[PDB]
């Protein structure tokens, strides 16, 4: 929305077209303090709301992250482990 | 040159066809028309809400110039549109923007009535100095046309404020089609995403995706609200009519995922992770079993298909040999043909041809589920696997809350009375008080609604009432009035229904509450929307507002009836659901509550391993001991806590009671031992 000084302005020709594909990402308390303040501009936009995880899931995605911290510190990490660290 | 340097053709463009259909809209284009060729003030400024279509009006009256349905001084005009952005660039010395000005207004008075200048997005004009100036001199003899499109605020925000050029332009409103207009639009324009796309497009859908996205969609406008939800549903046919379908390419990757994952899991060294290996596997066949299931269905009805084509071909085939037979008068083959193999394969066609899953087109429920993707409010058909649900959902609210049938009822009937597509649509789905003596569920059975709903009890919008005690409170739920301390925040209650919009209300003990609180959710019930403070309009035509309380407590009927007619508005009491009053506890129904409250300590402390073994004289001990009819079922939580897990504690942290046992419990007689 800055960088003006008639600035992130002469976008909306393109966006209405679809020449440049955007693709974005924004706290969802911010969106409606800089955004959805210029309704002219969040026309062009499509929301896709992301809801956060469960215990279940997040167990999961820490069993298939173990291995890129495993060669980092030089190290082993129990799945009684990762359980425990979503769990708690 | 300047012209063609800096600036862009509208109606060559217009030629090669590359604008878009401009179905309707006839009064706004002859007011534009009637207004540009006038005398004086010829400058026409287009003003309406983002996404109402204000620059289509000025490409459909390119397009009547290009096919010569103009009156007579608009032939052959060669509209043009301007770009600032392009103008004022690399142009870092002093005398270079204003320069190029000159240039373009000049190559514009050259032409004499010809060029009909066109800024989009006119608001821009107000800076771009470090000047932007320079037309009111132009404008002060009528020597410019300059027709130009802001949205509805940036007028007042930009333009007003230099109320000098305002008096220099004239307005044109124009307001949002309704929903025939909107589906004539639609009509008009479905060609160019069928040749786009790939696929074909129903009417019906069309119809659809008009009446929806505006029952639904509350914050755009029509011609484009209306445009995205078909433009979505064709590029969700057109990825599944490529590889594999939905519904299948989901549990395919989940599949893979389970056996990834087991892969690793298998190759543990302990215990703990004994036990959760034997449900990964569990899990993994169960889903495999569905998977082949599945991958059979869409397997065939392909094969049918294919069948079908070829009994088609083949038919046809045989259709020009009985031309021919014709052509060459072979009478032992034209009927043999004409009545015989043709009508043959006709038949063999027709018993075929009945021959669902990815038709061929936008059917008028892909677009309820693209509206269901959006804004996460599920309006579908009730797909034959949650209408199952939605029978036993009451008998599965008996896994929580026991007794309170009269409340289950009406708890339930007001939820299958919504998705059959019957309830009033200008209402919340459902607002009800609930009402009794204490300690009997009234807040549980909320917890369990709210959990068969979204499977998470926490994502239940949630409010106190205790603490809303006077009138500048109320703040605390809508946000501030403009310009104040807390204004870039907004509400509490408001801010978490404008984002998820299926969410369940709780208000709690609604009587503690300031009797002003209350004159807020008139409004809220038997309508569905409030303001919040920046003038904002959320809408509750999909929450299920809930009401606690504990009004009386002690009379049977009457007396509770009479404590809510004397503290509570009648048109309050008035707008209601069905108002329910809980019954209490009986001697009987504690058992069914003992054995829940065992299994939750059970599960409790079950990360260590440490399951329990009761005995039916404990269980029976245990409801008879702690029943007292004043204080429902909390002395029996807190009975099991003190005559179980202390002692358990007591053994546990002193040894002997190492992880993975199981100890037995006993009565003793008062006492219980372990
Ligand atoms: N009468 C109409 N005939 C055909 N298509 C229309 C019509 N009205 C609107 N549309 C379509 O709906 C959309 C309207 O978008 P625009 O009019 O360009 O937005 P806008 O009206 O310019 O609002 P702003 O102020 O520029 S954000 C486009 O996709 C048009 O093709
Ligand atoms: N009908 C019931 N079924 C299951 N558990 C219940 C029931 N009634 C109470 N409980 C238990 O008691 C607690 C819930 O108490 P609630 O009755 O929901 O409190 P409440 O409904 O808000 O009543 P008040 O008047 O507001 S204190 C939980 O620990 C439940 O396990």
């Amino acid at each position: 929305v800055g960088a003006g000084a008639d600035a992130g302005n002469m976008i909306k020709p393109m966006l209405a077209r679809g020449e440049l594909r955007l693709v974005g990402a924004t706290t969802l308390d911010e969106y409606r303090k800089h955004i959805e303040k210029d309704a002219a501009l969040e026309r062009r936009f499509q929301q896709v709301y992301v809801g956060e995880p469960s215990v279940e899931d997040t167990i999961g995605i820490l069993r298939g992250l173990k291995d890129r911290y495993e060669v980092h510190h030089g190290v082993r990490i129990t799945d009684s482990a990762l359980v425990a660290a979503a769990t708690l | 040159q300047a012209l063609q340097k800096y600036s862009t053709d509208l109606t060559a463009r217009a030629r090669e066809g590359k604008l878009d259909p401009v179905i309707g809209r006839d009064n706004e284009i002859r007011r534009v028309v009637q207004v540009l060729s006038r005398r004086t003030k010829n400058n026409p400024v287009l003003i309406g809400e983002p996404g109402v279509g204000k620059t289509a009006i000025v490409e459909g009256l390119a397009q009547r110039i290009v096919a010569g349905d103009v009156p007579e001084s608009l032939r052959d005009k060669t509209i043009v549109a301007l770009d600032l952005g392009s103008m004022v660039a690399g142009s870092k010395y002093r005398g270079e923007f204003e320069e190029r000005l000159k240039a373009v207004l000049d190559d514009i008075k050259n032409s004499a009535g010809q060029i009909i200048t066109f800024i989009d997005e006119l608001h821009t004009i107000v800076g771009a100095g470090a000047a932007g100036n320079m037309i009111k001199p132009m404008l002060a003899r009528g020597e410019l046309r300059l027709v130009g499109a802001t949205t509805l605020d940036e007028y007042r925000k930009h333009i007003e404020k230099d109320a000098a050029l305002e008096r220099r332009f004239q307005q044109v409103y124009v307001g949002e089609p309704s929903v025939e207009d909107t589906i004539g639009i639609l009509r008009g324009l479905k060609d160019r995403y069928e040749v786009h796309h790939g696929v074909r497009i129903t009417d019906s859908a069309l119809v659809a995706a008009a009446t929806l996205s505006d029952r639904y969609i509350t914050a755009r406008f029509l011609p484009d609200k209306a445009i995205d939800l078909v433009d979505e549903a064709a590029s969700r046919l057109r990825m599944e009519i490529d590889s594999r379908p939905v519904e299948i390419d989901e549990v395919e990757r989940l599949v893979r995922r389970l056996e990834i994952e087991e892969m690793a899991l298998s190759k543990e060294e302990d215990e703990a992770s004994a036990e959760r290996l034997a449900k990964l596997r569990s899990e993994l066949a169960d889903q495999k079993e569905k998977l082949a299931e599945l991958t059979t269905r869409w397997q065939n009805e392909k094969n049918a298909i294919e069948i079908v084509r070829d009994l088609k071909e083949q038919l046809e085939a045989l259709r020009g040999e009985s031309e021919r037979a014709e052509r060459d008068g072979d009478l032992a083959k034209a009927a043999e043909l004409r009545y015989g193999r043709i009508p043959e394969v006709e038949k063999k066609l027709d018993a075929a041809l009945p021959q669902v899953m990815l038709k061929e087109e936008v059917g008028p429920d892909d677009i309820a589920d693209v509206v269901s993707a959006w804004t996460g409010i599920p309006a579908g058909r009730l797909l034959e696997g949650e209408t199952a649900k939605l029978l036993r959902m009451e008998d599965e609210l008996g896994k929580r809350v026991i007794g309170q049938k009269a409340a289950v009822t009406a708890v339930s009937d007001a939820v299958r009375r919504s998705r059959a597509g019957v309830s009033d649509p200008n209402r919340p789905t459902g607002a009800f008080m609930f009402l009794g003596p204490t300690g009997v569920g009234k807040t549980e059975l909320a917890k369990a609604l709210a959990d068969f709903l979204f499977d998470d009890e926490r994502a239940m919008v949630r409010i106190d009432m205790s603490e809303y005690g006077e009138k500048h409170t109320v703040a605390r739920l809508i946000g501030a009035p403009p310009g104040y301390v807390g204004y870039e925040a907004g509400g509490q209650l408001t801010e978490a229904v404008r984002r998820r919009p299926y969410t369940v209300v709780l208000f709690d003990e609604i009587e503690k509450a300031h009797p002003d609180v209350f004159d807020v959710l008139l409004q809220v019930l038997d309508e569905g929307r409030l303001t919040d403070g920046h003038g904002r309009t959320v809408d509750f035509r999909n929450t299920i507002l809930i009401l606690t309380s504990n009004l009386g407590s002690g009379g049977s009927a009457e007396q509770v009836l009479a404590a809510v007619r004397a503290t509570f508005k009648p048109e309050f009491i008035n707008r209601l659901d069905d108002v329910l009053i809980f019954e209490g506890l009986n001697p009987e129904e504690l058992v069914r509550i003992v054995d829940i409250q065992l299994a939750q300590l059970g599960k409790r402390l079950a990360q260590r391993r440490l399951q329990l073994q009761v005995s039916l004289p404990a269980k029976r001990w245990l409801a008879q001991r702690g029943f007292d009819p004043v204080y429902g079922a909390r002395p029996l939580r807190r009975l099991v806590q003190q005559a179980i897990g202390d002692q358990l504690a007591k053994m546990l942290l002193a040894g002997q009671v190492h992880d993975g046992d199981t100890v037995p419990v006993n009565v003793s007689p008062d006492a219980d031992s372990l």
